[PDB]
């Protein structure tokens, strides 16, 4: 689930994978997962 | 905001002029039932009129100051009782603390223990005094400092402790604790060997809700000798006869003499054996009493400046009732 | 550098209980940061003993 | 949190009567702003430890002005920084300034309101000090445990004293004094030998030891350090197959007789309701004359 | 007497470490996030090794969260006089109420004061936490990309 | 910390996490007249390599 | 005062099931205005024994709220005896309204919030009538003396409740207290002409196995037996000794249980309005 | 009973408890003391 819009480019030319443990959660992939390319959301239809 | 209690008395033990306002004071029971009660209360061997006499040689007196009750014991500073006695205007005043020793001295002696002869009020704050007649205030409940003196140099007030009998425990058993919002004890001491005993005073701050072992261990070696020498003058008889001993291997025989109700008075029943709990001269629990406290309020902070003293920290008056320390 | 921290404050917010007589004022502000460079940002050297 | 009494009207001259118990107190059932005088009632005469083991599951409450339609009452269980109130002493002698007070039931001689207008009657509980009711308390059972095994019937020395004057301790036939306590001398002495035999079960030698230097060691060893001498408790011999009849299990023995001991400790007040500050006043209150109190 | 040295923290040199800003509703946020996008170059080599394609990774950071305290008491008589509960018609009253005042700004002065020096000393608190030491980091920055 | 090795199931996924921690340590001891297992309570920062 | 318990940083795994404990108590150490949650905390079950032993070293204190950042807290007893609070109830019986409430170590475990995050567990103290709290401490407490739904004892503690336990019995034997152990046989004959008197005598009473089994002499005069009394003496320290004999095993009743307007039972799991004493 | 008007402004920034011995006596309040307020005084009332 991406955002559309960014807000800043992150500018320093970094390797990202060996720097894995730096933060909470990250996944990887190499192109066309078909798991981006899929929307999905849960509505709530009435109130009363 | 606090309420206060007010009571008119004669200026002998307390004397609110000498002392500025901020320490406890004590309400003292009439003597006259004190000196009934012993007549049934002291142990046998022991005299039974010596508390008479002893009160007869001081001679309504009601509050006494705490600061004055610490001189007349054991453990003080003499610092204390020099300005005791040079500080009090009144006369006659150190033969008077001198006859009041010798009263608390029977008092234990005679087992009507000081602790059911003083009930304990908040600390004063002002008196209006006649020619030897006084009218002490002291809070009851709430915070000290809610109160209003007519000092004007300091309306309000704090709690002042002769910091010579003030014993810390938490600091004292290490604890390793870390200082926050601490009770307040008064507790009394008790020593018990016939015509050599004395009382000893403390004021006692920790975190400990219960006191029980912590005094048990703290007082040990009191606790030890006078659980020994207690049980002195009392004639107990020579060696215990066989038959004392409860027999216990007989409540699940199956085949035993036995004995319905109803034929109980001297029938053919004699066969049933004889058990004669013998208990004369042993120690009792009012031979086993080495001290007795009482819960006091509630404190911040103790720091310790000028005479020693100790004063007190946003004490919160909160009484509660006495306490027996025997085990 | 830079910019190494993304750090934020809240509203300073006060507890006025009242407690023996004077008031105990008790002050409070809650504030949150994070990090947001990709690879280290700090060093030290620890250069002397 | 003040609560109000339906009166159903009585009559002239009772009415009085009513009003003059302006400072007594009374024990609820629920904390509703309203209830029937006709549920604050108990027959005056009835048994002392079935009274005293009610008066924990209900909330006190003194009795304010009173008018011909309702009378006024004041919980002291629950409330806000514990105010001020006013109470009318009731027991046999006077308390003094600065001590707690204790309810207990009327053990000694019972005084009861007979409302004849309206058929029912009330019981208003006696105000002690605190030392002198724990103390009251065991002389009446004493008397009783005394009177029990047919001995010397009297001694002269069952008298209180308090402030000076000397109390006679009414004779125990008055009202029912021979009926309406019999249930408390009888399970408090009851109580008092189980525990006696539950111990002296456990260490069958305890009365055989030094009479000045044995009893005295064990006892100093026993509150001291764990070296307990042993096993001071010596192994009890087996139990029957508990279909046998004279199966005996010391353990569960001793198991209810803590049980019944502490619900004992519990239903007999001790624990203070109230303090007496009295301030701009004589600082004794006699008898029947009110008292400025604080809850505690 | 003595005058106390007040110190604003956007005029330190440490400011160029932090992009600090106001959130008025810090106190009714649950955990927060931030995310980052980033993809990574490629070279297209030859002969017995094969072709790689890009990679893209996602990627999130949480919040930390704290917070800061200090104790401001003042005196009973000073409250009573400040508000008039306690005052008096003289010309000694007032001798002692502007005293009163004039203690308690001294204090909110010195108490206000401190949430400056505390953000200044929670920066540095924060960003010790985060450093690695340089002996530890100067060699492994000459083996990434290798570390398979 | 030498024979414990319960740290394996704190399992590392990252050598970067390692280089991170070190520096970032809590310390075990307290600060009295001896050296005595600290309360995990309070936490200080202490490095070791 | 309003103790302030901080929380570290949490997944909303548990943040949410902590949001539920609204009205359960801790056990805090010192009565410092602020407080870190790690402090506050007891680990997993064990020893029901010692834990009702440690309750008595620490005063309690309830939470209230519990915000994103902060979790509020409000020490019992230490001044005050009329902070109407409200507090749930955690254990199998439901509590009425009229009594006091004792707190209780929980039974089987299985009551521990785990938190996985902070790496803690807690263990809120069940609340339970007195009345069967008293029960409850004399089970434990006779199991405990029997070693010389239940989990065992450990024979490092259970000797100083036994030691308690005896001490606090054996004060009970006095030289009056024989004269009362005289009339076993005159007390059984009692309770024969009437009911009640038969009826406040137990089943397996431990006397009525005596009284019918070993007759004992008459009372040797003590010392003085004109001057003073010992009947008297031994059952005013028996109603002292009685009085303090629950809680010196248990725990002091807490607090009572007052309801203006809701249903009088409150049952299990149920918030109900209290009053401290 | 502290004075009302200063001389003279100080210079130094330093703690003090630390440097109690110079001083002859030396009192340290923690926060708005409840002393330093009430003022008494002495008169003498008309002279013959």
């Amino acid at each position: 689930r991406p955002a559309i819009l960014p807000s800043g480019q992150i500018l320093s030319n970094i390797e990202v994978h060996s720097h894995r443990a730096l933060f909470d959660i990250f996944k990887r992939f190499r192109s066309d997962d078909n798991n981006l390319y899929g929307a999905e959301f849960d509505a709530l239809l009435g109130t009363y | 905001r606090a309420r206060l209690i007010r009571q008119v008395t004669l200026a002998d033990f307390c004397e609110p002029q000498a002392e500025r306002p901020g320490l406890v004071v004590l309400a003292l029971r009439h003597p006259a039932d004190l000196a009934g009660a012993a007549y049934a209360a002291t142990p046998p061997g022991k005299n039974h009129r010596d508390l008479e006499e002893a009160w007869l040689a001081l001679d309504r007196a009601s509050v006494v100051s705490l600061n004055f009750l610490v001189a007349a014991a054991e453990n003080a500073d003499d610092a204390l009782r020099a300005h005791v006695t040079t500080n009090y205007r009144d006369r006659r005043t150190a033969a008077r603390l001198e006859r009041f020793a010798t009263v608390l001295r029977a008092m234990i002696r005679s087992h009507v223990f000081p602790h059911r002869a003083l009930h304990v009020l908040g600390g004063l704050l002002g008196h209006v005094t006649q020619d030897r007649l006084a009218s002490v205030t002291c809070v009851a409940r709430g915070d000290q400092e809610a109160a209003r003196t007519n000092d004007m140099a300091a309306r309000r007030s704090q709690v002042h402790v002769p910091a010579c009998a003030l014993m810390d425990v938490d600091r004292e058993l290490r604890l390793g604790g870390d200082d926050g919002l601490r009770f307040a004890y008064l507790v009394f001491v008790y020593t018990q060997r016939h015509r050599r005993e004395a009382l000893r005073v403390h004021v006692a701050v920790s975190r400990l809700p219960e006191l029980g072992d912590a005094l048990s261990f703290l007082l040990a070696g009191t606790r030890v000798d006078n659980a020994i020498h207690g049980t002195d003058e009392a004639d107990a008889p020579a060696a215990p006869a066989a038959a004392a001993a409860f027999p216990a291997y007989l409540f699940n025989d199956p085949r035993s003499a036995r004995c319905p109700t109803g034929r109980l008075n001297t029938p053919a029943a004699e066969a049933l054996p004889v058990w004669a709990p013998d208990m004369r001269g042993r120690a009792t629990r009012n031979s086993c009493m080495y001290a007795a406290y009482v819960r006091l309020g509630t404190v911040e902070r103790v720091v310790r400046r000028a005479l020693p003293l100790a004063h007190m920290e946003r004490f919160t008056w909160d009484v509660g009732a006495w306490e027996e320390c025997f085990f | 550098e830079k910019a190494s921290e993304s750090y934020f404050m809240g509203q300073m917010q006060v507890a006025r209980t009242e407690s023996g007589g004077g008031l105990h004022l008790q002050l409070t502000q809650p504030r949150a940061n994070v990090d947001l460079g990709v690879g280290f940002t700090a060093a030290y050297a620890a250069a002397a003993l | 949190m003040e609560v109000d009494i339906a009166l159903p009207t009585l009559s002239p001259g009772d009415l009085s009567a009513l009003q003059r118990c302006e400072g007594r107190v009374v024990f609820l059932e629920t904390l509703r702003r309203h209830a029937t005088l006709r549920e604050v009632a108990l027959p005056c005469g009835g048994d002392v430890l079935a009274a005293m083991a009610a008066y924990r599951r209900r909330f006190a409450a003194v009795i304010t002005r009173v008018t011909p339609h309702r009378m006024l009452a004041t919980p002291l269980g629950v409330g806000g920084r514990g105010q001020s109130l006013v109470l009318q002493n009731t027991g046999p002698f006077d308390l003094t300034n600065g001590d707690h007070v204790c309810l207990v039931p009327p053990l000694l001689g019972d005084e009861c309101l007979r409302l004849t207008s309206a058929n029912l009657e009330l019981r208003f509980p006696m105000t002690l000090p605190l030392a002198q009711a724990r103390e009251l308390t065991a002389r009446v059972v004493a008397r009783a445990a005394e009177t029990l095994r047919g001995g010397a019937p009297a001694r002269g020395a069952d008298v209180v004293f308090s402030n000076g004057r000397r109390y006679q301790l009414p004779p125990p036939h008055r009202d029912n004094a021979e009926a309406a306590t019999r249930s408390l001398v009888l399970n408090m002495i009851f109580l008092l030998n189980e525990g006696a035999v539950i111990l002296l079960s456990l260490i069958p030698n305890l009365l055989t030891l030094g009479a000045q230097d044995g009893y005295a060691n064990a006892v100093i060893q026993l509150g001291s350090a764990t070296r307990e001498l042993g096993q001071l408790v010596r192994q009890p011999p087996p139990p029957l197959p508990q279909d046998h009849a004279r199966r005996f299990c010391v353990f569960e023995a001793l198991e209810a007789w803590i049980a019944s001991a502490s619900r004992l400790g519990d239903t007999l007040g001790t624990r203070p309701v109230a303090r007496v500050c009295i301030f701009d006043g004589p600082p004794t209150v006699p008898p029947g004359e009110k008292a400025a109190v604080v809850e505690v | 007497c003595s005058t106390l040295s007040l110190v604003r923290f956007l005029e330190l040199g440490l400011s160029v470490a932090c992009v600090c800003t106001k959130f008025p509703e810090l106190s009714y946020v649950a955990e927060g996030t931030i995310q980052f996008e980033v993809q990574q170059p490629m070279i297209a080599r030859d002969g017995p090794h094969p072709a790689d394609q890009p990679v893209h990774n996602y990627m999130i950071k949480r919040l930390d969260r704290r917070s800061l305290n200090a104790a401001f008491s003042i005196a009973v008589e000073a409250l009573g006089l400040i508000s008039g509960e306690n005052l008096d018609g003289t010309h000694i009253s007032s001798a002692m109420r502007l005293r009163a005042i004039q203690q308690l700004a001294r204090n909110v002065q010195a108490v206000l004061d401190s949430f400056e020096r505390g953000t200044a000393d929670q920066m540095l608190r924060v960003l010790m936490e985060k450093a690695p030491p340089l002996s530890l980091l100067a060699p492994f920055t000459l083996y990434e990309g290798r570390l398979a | 910390k030498f024979f414990t090795p319960a740290e394996a199931v704190a399992k590392s996924r990252g050598l970067a996490r390692l280089i991170a921690d070190t520096g970032a340590a809590a310390s075990p001891t307290s600060n009295g007249e001896y050296q005595f297992k600290r309360p995990v309570g309070a936490g200080e920062l202490v490095e070791d390599p």
